[PDB]
């Protein structure tokens, strides 16, 4: 018998902290969780082009926060940082100019909770949208496996150069018209089109 | 053949097609290992697994040497004891089964070379595959005379 | 005789003595990685 | 947890030292370094008055009126604005 | 309501089979067939039934009607679908892998009657029940896959070597004619050819080139029964494997780059439509392990 | 970063990764909530 | 006749029996665990009908059976004869209100006798407070309104196995005696060609021992069982003899180590079996023991004789011997058969009563071993009742139980129809049963006997898939345990108006009809044929008169739930199960409407809900208001019901009650006076029903995908109240005690603008993300002053106090109008928990409207985000100018097999407008006229009962004579499709379009509860990555696929941020924090920190795990 | 005025493979980005943009724009 403790359950030991599904390695050590992200439920944009996303506001402006507060220093919006922080906590008119300023050609990895290829995770152009759900592109749907009865898709930012530059490159949604599993089109859904 | 068949024609009894690399590089991936028999020369054990590199680099060193090479017969295992019987104890370890290979490792006091991707990603290191390749990654930049001529 | 060559040539090549089997001191986590923090409500929360 | 340094607040302090620090350059010289000394912009602990007065070779109430003209100077509007936000 | 039209002949012919079926019923009442004979003949009879309806069915639909545009197309469904949609669903699983003697001979769109509806309730939980378990499966044979197929890069731009493997090309060749391999595309597709190809004393295919339509269907032509294609299980490189002998990758179209993570790409293809898979026996047959 | 060796750790090693030695079981006085003399948590 | 308001009904059949009470799975088990009036009243009621009860409460049974303890000595008894009860100190709303446990005083008179004293003391003792049921199944503890749901088990009983070993080429087959409390048994033959025992699985053992053991003599052994050769084998190969022998020969097998003792090895084996102790078998083991082996009359209530022993090793044999007929031992003939664990017949619910008692008796069995401690520990005349017995384990396990326990779930209160299907959900998982892992194939399927007794459509559709699933419509309760179903008599081929309640094994023997078989004007069958159901869930026919049973009513194998979706025969049953678990979700609204077209089922599923306020007395109402309205019974008593309004739900929900009935109007006794949420005239109403055309429309409602008009958001057609509910507690710390003020320090102005005069946000301010709701302050701390710090307070001349701010503000992303705001202080006569002073809490409500990304769905499984919201104008109008309420994809019903909707839709358009039919002299016409549904008014809603709904036939031909809206013209043609102009480009559509009202549910799946996001937030500290959930502004994981996926790309950089920079490296996030804010570039990211805490741990373990360079010692 | 602005085949056959051409461009969008940072010291080694910039900009992008133009050569040690 283990030894109990309270009687409820097993205590914890020093070798069961390094093992199993709750163990380090395999919690701790190769998946993790990550700043600078958000989750929301997706909806269908058709009239966006195949490199781009919605964000909502709340989402892209609480994202984009340090780059926001930035820009603000930059441009006299707020008068020091610690006022930038307090206007963009506030959120003026001229916060939400900023981020749309400061969001474009700064690619966003949106990415599915399955993710069973590759193309589980491609990088997207951000663009703001009023609403709280993001809004995406009808064709790169196939690839998530992501239908719009109700799912949630979680968005990653790129922070250091070589990340976003990845993302342009490497990442992008509008590179990956072939899935690698036999190498035919898959960014050519078949629902409604 | 017989695996790549067997495994493609259980794919396609649905509909779906994978290309026949993919299943290959993996079939590849098993049949790595060599079950050693006569190692009366290689001075080793007989009737363990070991890696066809290994084996050819202990049989050319036994010529070299004089000895006669020590035999062995090709052996097929499935992907676990693969993957679980690999040099990496770090990437092992990040695997099923944590305390066995944890507690042979410690007993053989086996040095884990960094050579790989799981345990680069423990680490935090770059993984040696892609972008964190070592020569695309020593390249440096600097414009042409001219352009600085322009401006 | 064959997995007791293989421990016991593992032990040999090895410059590690067979005596480590038995441990004499026991090694302590440090105190943050199994943190008593204080709580709100007077109450606590250990670490087993 | 509690010990986290909650990044924001970090690079906050820092924007607030860098401030400081230029502040205190616009003033002159002795000035900026006999206030600093007064409350330890360089090294932990503040010196009280008579123990500023020992490095400088000024007394230990000469010290002390430079220091108050320091604070006017201080508070003075010019040298104010940036430093309100900061609190 | 008037987009799906049951077939009109429908109940005749049911009423047909039926009325066959009481007469096996009346000839069984006396014993003169054992009641597995009857389940084996009634389920014959219902299959052909079931077939036969569907034909009649798929007859009788226009190609002008939605449902045939959003089916023939590609959009979205698959015709037994239709079938159970618009004529009877037929013969469905009992628990634990039977057959039931009664099958559901009416439609969606006539609406099932009780039992039927509880009938096919039994196979409907089943059927959730085994996508989740196959989707567990599938997910923890994906990542076996990735872990035993970790720290295999493309670490060399062409191999040292000359030895290849042999492919069919083309085989179930008629008499008098040269076809090709049905399934030509998942096996030779995107190989590197491992040497030259002469059939007429001229080159026909260079070495080192990609195969596509073009140079398969000129090689069939020319009429090759077999080919040496370069792969990775013959390949001999010093360090990892070479990206001559992998071949182009098939998500960009061009020569696998080097460096680049061949293996976990090939075991998260392998593992992918592990959740689609979902095919099992329909029924054990009475008999264990054959 | 060049590789993680491994091995059977022997008393002088955890003598030698020990900065002191574990008296007590005492881990924070009722009161004063601070962490006790010589024993789990001691400064 | 005005108890429900007029819905026409499309059913074709008459129902003899009415639906029971919906709950009384629940009240009746609590009424019997009490054993107040409401059981022994309906216990004398069954009596002088006839009808069999268990005539022994429960609270009464478990203290019988609890012995007068006895000790050593014998000399003392304690005697618990009757129990009694108090009325509640506390009123349901005022423990809901105040965070008390409905609760009544429960006292028992203890007897004090003694031999010795010759002398009886009379006492009466008290042993806590015991938590009660209100009236609508809830049990209110802690204020939290929690439910039990019941629990699917194996029954005790024998189990018979038959398997197939490939190795050994043979059947095999294994007997199990399941007990309810006891340690298990089995008996296994020819496991290797001989029969043996599992005492406890312990160790390999002979059956020829343990008869031998027993008083029971070879010869006689021989004598019955020589007609068998596999036992005569097993005899012959027995070598040892005697019962001595045996018995010390089992004994030593069984605790080896020590000698064998006769005595102790006899005491032993009473002891694990023959002690009526702890092999308590249960009345329903006892009653379907005698049942299965066929033993005549055995003793009622007690343990396992050999007699049983015997008896099952002979039914053993006798089922092994190939023999499917023999005489039962001391019975009469039976049947010799394996039987199958899933039967229900073998499948018991231990509802509330169940459970509530075992947990008592737990409870009572502790208080039991500390008293027999104590007269152990005690001196004679010193022992009084009052004084032994000690109430802790008591009340400290019935607190246990309602608390921390998987059976007693917190109720959802999503709507009326949520709280029914939880309170009548088996959840065949918790303590003692089929728990999670243990889950196979075949209990999770369907099994033949769910037929009246569980409803196979609707079950969770994650992981517990079928383990847990609600009761049919008709289901009742076996006393011991098992479900029964009703049934219709039949005698020489006619149908009776008589019911018979049959559980899962009385069904089988019978052969049972179909409910819409059809029937003559006679009482007989008008068709010869007619389709059957037999034992073994075969369908096979028998025409004539030969049935005996056939089904009340057509909805008896689905709950209330799933028999709410109309046209549910023509819907798949995966989408039938996907629309009942999403029903459970609809939220209720501003405005309630009736569904147009629905079950006839929906008003009693409503009034059976609790949410309805209905009259107890039938009088005339004298004043109706929002807050109260008051009846006058003819009687003379006055009652003022209190109508519930916008009180937060346990979902977060209003729960508003409307008012219904006029002021002079008259009532009759559960006639309904006010609504409840999602409710409209007793009627449950969980949607609105909007008019919906089937197109795809600009790939707006692509994939499923739904658009709707901006006529929804514009008149609150489909809007909601939702009421958030947080709190702060001013306590009491070492420091000194927090103050709730409004002088918060080290703040503007303006910020404590709205506060009140002690720092409470004022009723009806509206508030916004940081808003300030109730301040508070830190008593003091530890103030070292930094260098920086002090400079500038000192130029600013700025006192900096000890006093920290701690206040409450709301939580980032929210918005609201506060309604309400409750404060409880500890030196007032309010009581607290220790420490706190005072505890504030505050109601923000706001009126969420439709919005893009909220989800909606409908009936019948379609369910869909909401994609865009376009102007009234854009959307496709009718002819006559009506613009379509929504778009729905028709792409999702020909491949979801699912075309009940579209009957749906059409019933509803037909429903809207009225139709005429008169003197048509139709087939359908016909069948209208009959069922009284021939002349409808426009509006007017329509009952389609699940399966008695509207034929295909009977739709056509009312579209053919729908009434003529306007101009004398109808606007869907015969084919059920009409015109529909492009409301942006203007022109036609090419082809008439399918139109019709559908009703449409909004989910409890908003965006606003799912948006979540973090620049950088709070940090976990055992390892210092973020910490999760969107409460505490948690990063989202990067699992190990989404590792994997980055590396297929080759993007190594990309991950390296992804896993260093971005958590887990403390030093690297302020520095890439400052580098941002900065500009300056990224810097080098450094070691994580999860990899030290892993070599630090593995440190621990004794592997020195050294990091080392090619070069020697390595640098970090 | 898009991420897809810069076409990638134009890129990628200047450096001939892939990853070269993200570190590369990486590289350079570091440089540019640490000179626009400069705030005064003018180090000689830096080189700002050798292409014209908006008044607010992403270095990644006209690091990008310059490989484009093909008017900057990498070489590797
Ligand atoms: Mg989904
Ligand atoms: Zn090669």
């Amino acid at each position: 018998r283990p030894v109990t403790g309270p009687g409820n359950r097993p205590l914890k030991s020093l070798s069961d902290m390094l093992k199993g599904k709750q163990g380090r390695f395999r919690q701790n050590l190769l998946g993790k969780r990550v700043d600078y992200s958000a989750r929301s439920v997706i909806v269908v944009g058709p009239q966006l082009k195949l490199h781009q996303c919605g964000l909502p506001k709340a989402m892209a402006l609480e994202l984009f926060k340090p780059f926001v507060m930035k820009r603000l220093v930059d441009l006299n919006h707020a008068q020091n940082i610690k006022s930038a922080k307090r206007m963009v906590e506030r959120g003026r008119t001229v916060v939400y100019d900023v981020l749309e300023e400061v969001i474009a050609e700064h690619p966003v990895l949106l990415n599915r909770a399955p993710t069973l290829h590759r193309l589980g995770i491609q990088a997207f152009e951000p663009q703001l949208v009023e609403g709280k759900a993001i809004q995406i592109h009808p064709l790169v749907c196939t690839a998530f496996n992501a239908d719009f009865d109700g799912d949630q898709m979680a968005v990653h930012l790129p922070l250091s150069a070589e990340a976003q530059a990845e993302a342009r490159i490497l990442m992008l949604s509008s590179n990956n018209i072939l899935k690698p599993a036999d190498g035919r089109p898959v960014t050519m859904p078949t629902q409604d089109m | 053949v017989h695996l790549v068949g067997e495994v493609q024609k259980v794919y396609n009894s649905q509909g779906v097609s994978i290309h026949d690399k993919h299943i290959e590089i993996i079939i590849r991936q098993m049949l790595r290992r060599v079950t050693i028999i006569e190692s009366g020369d290689a001075e080793l054990l007989p009737g363990e697994l070991v890696e066809r590199t290994k084996f050819e680099t202990e049989n050319r060193r036994v010529v070299q040497e004089g000895g006669h090479p020590a035999s062995g017969r090709p052996q097929l295992m499935g992907i676990t004891k693969a993957s679980l019987a690999t040099e990496s104890w770090l990437s092992a370890a990040s695997f099923q089964e944590t305390t066995r290979v944890l507690t042979d490792a410690a007993i053989n006091a086996k040095s884990d070379s960094l050579i790989g991707l799981k345990e680069n990603v423990i680490i935090g290191k770059l993984i040696p595959a892609g972008t964190g390749l070592s020569r695309y990654r020593n390249i440096r930049v600097e414009p042409t005379e001219e352009a600085k001529a322009a401006m | 005789a064959l997995k007791r060559l293989k421990v016991v040539s593992a032990f040999l090549q090895t410059s590690n003595s067979p005596k480590g089997m038995v441990l004499d001191c026991v090694p302590v986590i440090p105190p943050d990685l199994r943190p008593m923090v204080q709580l709100d409500g007077g109450r606590f929360a250990t670490s087993d | 947890d509690s010990e986290a340094v909650v990044p924001a607040d970090a690079v906050s302090f820092t924007l607030l030292q860098e401030q400081l620090h230029s502040v205190l350059d616009t003033l002159s010289e002795r000035e900026a370094g006999v206030v600093s000394m007064r409350f330890g912009l360089t090294d932990g602990q503040p010196k009280t008055l008579d123990e500023i007065g020992k490095v400088y070779g000024v007394t230990r109430e000469r010290i002390r009126q430079i220091e108050s003209k320091t604070m006017s100077k201080l508070r003075h509007p010019s040298r104010s604005q940036v430093l309100r936000d900061y609190l | 309501i008037s987009d799906i039209v049951v077939p009109d002949a429908k109940k005749e012919i049911v009423k047909g089979y039926e009325g066959q079926d009481e007469k096996v019923q009346k000839q069984y009442e006396r014993g003169l067939i054992t009641k597995e004979e009857r389940t084996q003949e009634l389920i014959a009879i219902w299959t052909k039934a079931t077939n036969e309806v569907a034909e009649a069915m798929n007859d009788n639909f226009p190609k002008t009607n939605p449902v045939s545009m959003m089916v023939n197309s590609g959009a979205r469904g698959n015709m037994m679908q239709m079938r159970q949609i618009a004529g009877m669903r037929g013969l469905v699983s009992n628990a634990k892998n039977e057959t039931i003697p009664r099958p559901i001979k009416a439609s969606f769109r006539e609406g099932l009657s009780v039992l039927e509806y509880f009938i096919s309730t039994h196979g409907a939980r089943k059927g959730l029940a085994d996508t989740a378990l196959r989707t567990a499966d599938s997910g923890y044979l994906t990542r076996r896959l990735v872990d035993v197929s970790q720290d295999v890069i493309i670490r060399e731009e062409d191999c040292g070597t000359e030895r290849g493997l042999k492919l069919p090309i083309a085989t179930r060749d008629a008499d008098g004619t040269l076809r090709k391999a049905e399934d030509v595309e998942t096996s030779v597709y995107a190989r590197m050819l491992a040497e030259d190809v002469v059939i007429d004393g001229k080159v026909i295919a260079p070495a080192n080139v990609d195969l596509g339509d073009v140079l398969i269907d000129a090689l069939v032509a020319h009429g090759v029964e077999e080919v040496k294609t370069r792969s990775i299980l013959t390949c001999e490189s010093q360090v990892g494997t070479c990206a001559m002998c992998y071949g182009r990758s098939l998500a960009t179209g061009k020569l696998v780059d080097i460096g680049e993570a061949v293996g976990i790409i090939a075991a998260q293809s392998i593992g992918e439509p592990g959740t689609q898979l979902t095919m099992r026996t329909f029924h054990t047959g009475g008999v264990a392990g054959d | 970063f060049d590789e993680l060796r491994i091995g059977l750790a022997t008393a002088d090693d955890i003598r030698q990764w020990s900065h002191g030695e574990v008296k007590k079981p005492e881990t924070i006085n009722y009161r004063t909530l601070k962490p006790e003399k010589d024993g789990l948590f001691c400064e | 006749a005005s108890t429900a308001p007029l819905r026409i009904s499309f059913a074709k059949i008459k129902e003899p029996l009415e639906v029971p009470n919906l709950l009384a799975l629940q009240t009746e088990s609590f009424d019997w665990l009490l054993g107040n009036d409401a059981w022994k009243a309906r216990v004398e009621s069954a009596l002088e009908s006839g009808q069999d009860v268990p005539t022994k409460s429960g609270l009464e049974e478990i203290f019988e059976e609890i012995s007068p303890i006895e000790d050593f000595s014998g000399s003392m008894s304690l005697t618990f004869r009757d129990h009694r009860f108090e009325p509640p100190k506390n009123s349901i709303d005022e423990c809901k209100d105040r965070d008390f446990t409905y609760a009544a005083p429960l006292f028992v008179t203890a007897e004090f006798t003694n031999n010795e004293t010759g002398e009886i003391k009379s006492q009466t003792v008290f042993m806590g407070d015991f938590p009660l049921m209100t009236n609508k199944g809830t049990f209110v503890i802690n204020g939290t309104e929690r439910v039990v749901v019941s629990q699917l088990v194996r029954s005790p009983g024998v189990y018979f196995d038959s398997s197939i070993d490939k190795t050994s080429d043979k059947d095999i087959f294994s007997a199990k005696i399941i007990p309810s409390r006891g340690a298990w048994l089995e008996m296994e033959i020819d496991k290797r060609d001989m029969v043996g025992v599992r005492i406890d699985r312990k160790r390999k053992q002979s059956v020829t021992v343990l008869l031998k053991a027993l008083g029971w003599t070879t010869e006689q052994i021989l004598e019955e069982f020589g007609e068998y050769e596999s036992m005569r084998a097993t005899l012959e190969k027995d070598h040892t003899q005697g019962q001595d022998d045996a018995l010390l020969d089992i004994y030593r097998k069984l605790r080896p180590g020590e000698p064998p003792t006769r005595e102790a090895a006899q005491t032993l084996l009473e002891n694990l079996y023959f002690n009526p102790k702890r092999y308590d078998l249960a009345k329903v083991g006892r009653y379907k023991v005698n049942k299965k082996l066929g033993a005549d009359e055995p003793l009622d209530a007690g343990v396992l004789t050999t007699d049983d022993v015997i008896a099952t090793i002979k039914y053993l044999v006798k089922l092994h011997a190939g023999e499917t007929e023999t005489v039962g031992e001391s019975g009469r003939e039976i049947v010799v058969e394996t039987d199958d664990i899933d039967h229900f017949g073998n499948r018991r619910i231990r509802n509330v009563g169940e459970l509530i008692q075992n947990q008592v008796r737990t409870g009572l069995a502790r208080m039991e071993r500390v008293v027999r401690e104590r007269m152990t520990t005690q001196d004679v005349e010193a022992i009084t009742p009052q004084t032994l017995i000690n109430i802790r384990p008591v009340v400290a396990s019935i607190k246990e139980f309602f608390g921390t326990s998987q059976l007693s779930q917190f109720m959802d209160q999503n709507n009326p129809l949520s709280g029914l299907t939880h309170k009548r959900r088996l959840n065949a998982l918790g303590p003692g049963g089929l728990s999670r892992e243990r889950a196979g194939f075949e209990v999770r399927d369907v099994h033949p006997s769910h037929y009246g007794r569980m409803c196979p459509i609707e079950t969770p559709e994650g992981p517990n898939i079928g383990l847990i699933g609600s009761l049919a419509s008709y289901g009742r309760i076996n006393p011991f345990g098992f479900i029964e179903t009703p049934y219709r008599k039949v005698v020489e081929g006619q149908v009776t108006d008589d019911v018979d309640y049959l559980t899962a094994d009385e069904e089988d023997r019978f052969v049972i009809a179909q409910a819409n078989a059809a029937l003559g004007d006679d009482m007989r069958f008008a068709e010869a044929r007619v389709l059957v159901r037999r034992r073994g869930g075969e369908v096979d026919y028998v025409p004539g008169d030969d049935v005996d049973y056939m089904d009340v009513s057509p909805r008896q194998m689905v709950s209330v739930a799933t028999a709410m979706i109309p046209f549910l025969e023509h819907d798949d049953a995966n989408r039938a199960l996907m629309g009942a678990n999403m029903m459970r979700q609809a939220v209720p609204l501003i405005k309630s409407e009736s569904p147009l077209v629905g079950t006839g089922m929906e008003y009693r599923s409503a009034a059976d809900a609790g949410d309805v306020v209905k009259a107890e007395k039938a009088g005339v109402v004298q004043e109706v208001s929002a807050d109260y309205i008051t009846t006058t019974n003819d009687d003379g008593t006055y009652i003022t019901y209190r109508l519930a309004k916008f009180s937060r739900s346990n979902q977060g929900t209003s729960v508003n009650q409307k008012v219904i009935v006029a002021e002079g109007d008259r009532i009759i006794e559960g006639q309904v006076l006010a609504d409840g949420p999602a409710t409209e005239n007793g009627e449950m109403a969980l949607g609105k029903n909007l008019l919906v055309a089937f197109m795809p429309w600009e790939g707006h409602n692509y994939e499923d995908a739904i658009i709707l008009s901006q006529r929804l958001v514009q008149d609150d057609v489909l809007s909601s109240i939702h009421i958030e509910e947080h709190e702060v507690d001013a306590r009491d710390t070492k420091l000194g005690p927090e103050e709730i003020t409004r002088d918060i320090p080290n703040v503007s102005e303006e910020v404590l603008a709205d506060l009140d005069e002690r720092g409470i946000i004022r009723i009806g301010a509206e508030v916004v993300a940081g808003d300030i709701l109730v301040g508070k302050v830190t008593p003091k701390g530890e103030t070292e002053l930094t260098p920086e710090e002090r400079l500038l307070r000192a130029i600013f001349g700025e006192k900096a106090r000890e006093v920290r701010d701690t206040s409450l503000k709301v939580p980032h992303g929210e918005i609201g109008k506060v309604i309400g705001v409750r404060v409880f202080d500890r030196e007032e006569g309010d009581e607290l928990p220790p420490g706190v002073n005072q505890l504030v809490r505050v109601y923000v409500a706001q009126k969420r409207k439709i919005t893009d990304g909220d989800k909606l769905a409908g009936r019948h499984g379609n369910k869909g985000v909401i994609s865009k919201i376009n102007p009234i104008e854009d959307m496709p109008f009718l002819e006559d100018g009506t613009p379509v309420d929504i778009i729905l994809n028709p792409l999702a019903v020909p491949s979801r097999m699912n075309p009940g909707q579209v009957l749906e839709i059409h019933l509803g358009w037909l429903a809207s407008r009225g139709w005429d039919v008169s003197g048509l002299a139709e087939e359908w016409a016909q069948r209208l006229q009959v069922i009284g549904a021939d002349k409808v008014e426009p509006g007017t809603n329509v009952a389609t009962p699940v399966f008695d709904g509207a034929r295909e036939d009977e739709l056509a031909g009312l579209l053919q004579h729908t009434i003529p809206n306007r101009d004398g013209e109808r606007m869907v043609l015969p084919s059920g499709k009409a015109r529909l102009f492009d409301g942006r480009s203007g022109e036609p559509f090419p082809e008439p379009i399918s139109v019709g009202y559908m009703y449409i549910l909004k989910l409890h799946h908003l965006v606003d509860d799912k948006l979540h996001a973090r620049s950088t937030g709070p940090y976990s500290m055992i390892t210092q990555q973020p910490l999760g959930g969107k409460a505490q502004f948690g990063g989202q994981r990067f699992g190990e696929m989404e590792v994997w996926a980055l590396e297929a790309y080759g993007a190594a950089y990309a991950l390296q941020e992804l896993l260093t920079i971005k958590s887990d490296d403390v030093t690297g996030r302020v520095k890439v924090y400052e580098a941002i804010v900065k500009g300056e570039n990224i810097p080098e990211p450094g070691i994580p920190e999860s990899f030290k805490v892993l070599i630090k741990e593995m440190q621990s373990l004794c592997l020195n795990v050294e990091v080392l360079s090619s070069d020697g010692m390595s640098i970090e | 005025e898009g991420i897809i602005n810069p076409p990638i085949d134009e890129l990628l056959e200047a450096t001939d493979s892939k990853y070269s051409l993200v570190i590369y461009a990486a590289k350079r969008a570091r440089q540019i980005n640490a000179y626009y940072s400069q705030l005064g010291e003018g180090l000689l080694e830096y080189v700002g943009p050798l292409v014209d910039t908006h008044v607010h900009e992403k270095p990644l992008s006209i690091a990008l724009r310059e490989i484009n133009a093909g008017l900057l050569t990498s070489e590797a040690i």
